């Protein structure tokens, strides 16, 4: 399941938090 | 073109209030939320301006006086700069790049302090610029609570449900001065961008333009922001910026712009348009699909590249060794 | 310099039998297996020639007549070429590169057929070259079994044990014609290279010279081989080949060369030296250590780069998309 | 244990097998 691992999305945005 | 305001108020804005850039654009569609085409664009993760959602209808009466009276006594993050460009940077990553000197600085202050600093800048004719960017939280006063509760949760909760998105992670309150620019970047969440006061020109670029927009390294504090100076693009370092093509709109009070996850966006408050106010709605994207279809979508390749950079930084034990290893892999082998 | 043979036989070989190359070299040490320095080199995964191991003592009497009489009726893999360069290629990967046309071809034949083809080439003065490269297996006749059992297993089993290596995976029998070259490549196993007949010049390069030697992409049939034509190096494509520095020796009958895992090696049978015979001893490397020390060793960075290439080929669903994604990651971002 | 994963060695050699 290398593909599933590699296409895992982050959740970073331009927020001060 | 500029929309004509109701009651024969004339054009809200004119082309002279837009900054000049090197690339062409075409318009983002403006549609009713009841329009099947609008639903189709969101479903396909393409941008659309919705004109009649009433998403933040109770907030359309917000101005500085109202907010200062009612938003509470919490701290607000306020960025200051001597340039119109408020390039986002991640303070936790600044240890990776001791040479990075940000052009804007953050100061925590009360809302009345922010209004007073604005006023003092105005009366004095100074050139300092301020941008307030604060997550809405439970310190806000009662009238803001009531306004927030009166947002159109019915409509946006149905969108979240229909698209398989995860949770609302935050609502960011943005209050800018005329002419402020947030430089091109992409976000890893889905965004309904709800314009409240004043006008913002929004220029979006699809995830497939990665190669034209040259994001900083993942470990750099400006991860996810374009390295390209849109006002003076360096075509020797960034030659494919000559191929970039944007999708453009100007949102005003009552408009909601769907900014799909991974889509680049450059946002500017119109020159001489007064202050602007926006509240965004950030949602985590839907889970990764059970059956991957090949070939992969552009945004999936973006995710892969981010994860390769993250893995190598961790494996090599030093972010600064990532570039040298990648170059060694590719030179004379893949290029 | 060339060793002087016992019994006043003179130099076994002279410098005129070596091919000419563009890079400098320094000698690999030649030591007794009883020498603490030899043990230290192996332990530190550096090459050393051991002169007195008796590793394949019973095989020193091997020549074509003896082998043909005793090696059995199995099939032997024999490569043929119209060039002195026998570039290794992996037949299972040829579907990834339909454009790759190998310069040598493999034919399966009985050992007597190989001797007869050699003879027919000789008598005819043809230019065809043959290289036999066959894993020793249980089809060999009884006298070869007895010879094999008489190898110095006591000594090499102690080496395997002392170094934490895994199992012996195979013994490769190599029989070449004078002037044959195996081009530079690295192997992912540890190798004791036991010379039996004739002389081979061995040029090794450490794992840290990866950037000077330009291996093919992992998915290419010539994975692990240098792209550089040592006889005509293309310095525009491979500019760091101008910085390469080798470690050189000539092994003859009775010598054993430790070729450490990941070390590049170019091997040639001396011009006008007659046929050569070698048996190698391939062992899996020791497990990865419990505590990784930073920064990483060169060979660990090689392993990382191989795994990145393998992962991307699998994730993108197509080997040919690996290069484009890597270039996009790096251009204007890391270079 | 990303590092352990990535520095995992293969065992390919120039063998017909
Ligand atoms: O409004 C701005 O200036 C910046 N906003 C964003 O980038 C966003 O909402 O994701
Ligand atoms: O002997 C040769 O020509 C080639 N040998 C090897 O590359 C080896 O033993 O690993
Ligand atoms: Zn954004
Ligand atoms: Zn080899």
């Amino acid at each position: 399941s290398i593909v599933d691992f590699l296409i895992t999305a982050g959740a970073n945005v331009n927020s001060p938090d | 073109e500029p929309r004509e305001e109701a009651g024969a108020l004339g054009p809200a804005w004119d082309e002279s209030q837009l900054r000049s850039y090197s690339f062409p654009t075409r318009p983002i569609p403006r549609l009713s939320q009841s329009d099947p085409r609008a639903e189709e664009l969101i479903e396909n993760e393409e941008p659309v301006v919705l004109t009649d959602t009433n998403l933040v209808y109770p907030a359309l009466k917000w101005d500085l006086e109202y907010l200062q009276e009612n938003i509470g006594n919490g701290d607000f993050s306020v960025y200051s700069a001597s340039t119109h460009k408020f390039l986002y940077y991640d303070e936790k990553k600044m240890a990776n790049f001791q040479n990075f000197k940000p052009r804007s600085n953050r100061e925590e202050m009360k809302f009345h302090e922010f209004v007073e600093k604005l006023q003092d800048i105005q009366q004095r004719g100074g050139e300092e610029r301020l941008y307030l960017q604060q997550t809405l939280n439970d310190t806000v006063g009662r009238k803001i609570v009531m306004d927030f509760l009166g947002f159109n949760w019915n409509w946006i909760n149905k969108q979240q449900g229909k698209r398989g998105w995860g949770q609302l992670t935050s609502n960011l309150l943005l209050i800018g001065m005329e002419g402020n620019v947030t430089p091109a970047h992409y976000d890893e969440q889905q965004n309904f961008f709800a314009q409240i006061k004043g006008y913002k020109r929004c220029i979006l670029f699809p995830p497939d333009q990665f190669e034209c927009l040259y994001p900083y390294p993942v470990h750099h504090p400006c991860d996810r922001q374009s390295q390209v100076d849109f006002d003076n693009p360096d075509y020797e370092r960034f030659p494919n910026f000559q191929n970039v093509v944007g999708y453009e709109t100007v949102v005003g009070p009552g408009d909601v712009l769907y900014i799909p996850m991974y889509w680049w966006h450059h946002i500017e408050s119109l020159l001489n348009g007064g202050i602007t106010i926006t509240v965004n709605f950030w949602y985590k994207g839907a889970p990764t699909p059970k059956r991957i279809e090949y070939p992969l979508k552009a945004h999936q390749k973006v995710a892969i590249m981010r994860n390769i950079e993250k893995m190598l930084g961790e494996a090599l034990g030093n972010p600064q060794e990532v570039g040298p290893l990648l170059n060694t892999m590719i030179k004379g082998r893949y290029n």
